[PDB]
């Protein structure tokens, strides 16, 4: 599973994700990275792509979770990532990454790595796998 | 107030990643978010960003997706994407696809061209004929680390 | 406490629809309700009620699912489904179904049995044949009114 | 698309949605009835099946939005039904029907009718095509 977020500089978020899936999977099981809400999600305050086991992105609606959370819980983006790692999975494995029309961005993950980078325009800029 | 963007390779990753492809990976990740970054300073669009950063890790075969995708018990390759524009909530999806150099940029057609937002197998190979996409053999899509990878995936039991 | 349950047979209605049509998709919509009641009476779990429930829906040819589904441009049926039990929030859900059945039970197995939370098209047409449900030709699943209908689609 | 869900004696919810998806749709299309959180959602507080314009019940996964509004904002379940579909449906048509973990069962929609039937332990009953 690969993926991107971005938000211009108008404030417009939007995300995208891919994969192959799960080796030595059975023809036609699709996972999590095609489903708008689990794998997939922007709105007009963020944009968020998901990437770990898709039974537990699935059933926790993962992507679309970070923007009800900001929405119905007024979290900001890493208050509202942080609380989706840490609340909507237990026992699952998932991480993801967001950003908001604000201009943050934020990642989270609940296992040991997740290859990811991030950069804002006024010059943070991260590369990292591990913690 | 100002543009930002992350990328990611997947979660998972085991501790006893080997320094080597460490490296790899974050030469990888630092290519393609300069290439998303260089984007969104000459001010191209959100949606066609995540479309080009996402194309790129699809074609590297580093990563799983694309070429370097997974392989399936039968030794092939399927994949699927979602793509989502958040400001009207535009969203595109696709799956089952063995055929599609690019899957992203089907998606993005899919969100674009399609009365629906999720076209899968069959369908979808057609669709990107009636798009004109480029395809290819399934076996572009198969390196020799994935083939590698599925006969220890196998003996795992 | 106390059990409860709805049935849907699909939103928007045509207004012109005929007053037994009326009569017909409620006498359907009833006799669905009354199974799932009986079933929540003699303490059937809520999973087994909504899979039961919508089997019957299904089977029925009133409404756009199972036999009595909708025709894709081709004049075939393709069928999809999904539930989720919320307890512990399994999920399962099935596409591009072509000769199953009740696509809905087979969502169900897909939850109970596969390490996979979604199947479709040939991968579950197999998954099918391994569960071994009750599989039919397409035929089965389309009906003269539904023919009919697609030829108006085609405006 | 058809649909049902349940709360049992013991205050399980459950969900399920069915469908042979639009007249004269061409091969591989996929709807809204098979997405976990846009067609169909169940947790510990709700069980909802959802049916209407494929592409706004997606957009919003609208499913899940009950059992967020539900959860995040504490409505109850009609409240929290009415709310989906009077403040969730920019300009979309859908409908819903739910049951809530206490007992209750909620419809709505905002098109010109929704074929559906409800029934409570204690002796409510309803089966309705219009208003
Ligand atoms: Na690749
Ligand atoms: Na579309
Ligand atoms: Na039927
Ligand atoms: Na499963």
């Amino acid at each position: 599973t690969v993926g991107c977020v971005v938000v211009d500089r108008e404030g417009r978020c939007a995300a995208a994700t891919s994969t192959g899936g799960l080796m030595n999977k059975m023809t036609g099981r699709i996972g999590d990275s095609p489903l708008i809400g689990a794998g997939t999600y922007a709105c007009d305050v963020c944009g968020v792509s998901c990437t770990g086991e898709g039974e537990a992105i699935i059933r926790g609606t993962l992507a679309r979770e970070v923007a009800a959370v900001m929405e119905y819980k007024g979290l900001k983006l890493h208050q509202a990532v942080d609380f989706v790692i840490k609340h909507r999975l237990d026992e699952g494995k998932a991480g993801l990454i967001a950003v908001s029309n604000t201009g943050e961005v934020a990642c989270g993950f609940n296992c040991n790595g997740m290859f990811r980078a991030c950069a804002t325009e006024d010059g943070f800029m991260e590369v990292a796998i591990w913690d | 107030g100002g543009w930002a963007i992350a990328v990611h390779g997947g979660a998972g990753v085991d501790p006893t990643l080997p320094l080597e492809r460490q490296e790899e990976a974050k030469q990888l990740l630092t290519r393609c978010l300069n290439l998303g970054i260089s984007a969104l300073n000459s001010n191209v669009p959100a949606i066609d960003v995540v479309e080009l950063v996402v194309r790129e890790l699809e074609t590297d075969p580093l990563f799983n997706s694309g070429r370097g995708s997974a392989l399936t018990e039968k030794g092939t390759v399927e994949m699927e994407a979602s793509i989502m524009d958040g400001p009207k909530r535009r969203c595109g999806a696709v799956s089952g696809l063995t055929t599609v150099k690019n899957p992203i940029s089907l998606a993005r057609l899919v969100m674009d061209k399609s009365p629906h937002s999720y076209i899968a197998f069959s369908g979808a190979e057609d669709f990107a004929r009636q798009q004109g996409v480029e395809v290819v053999d399934n076996e572009y899509f198969v390196t020799p680390d994935n083939v590698g990878m599925l006969k220890l995936a196998k003996e795992a039991n």
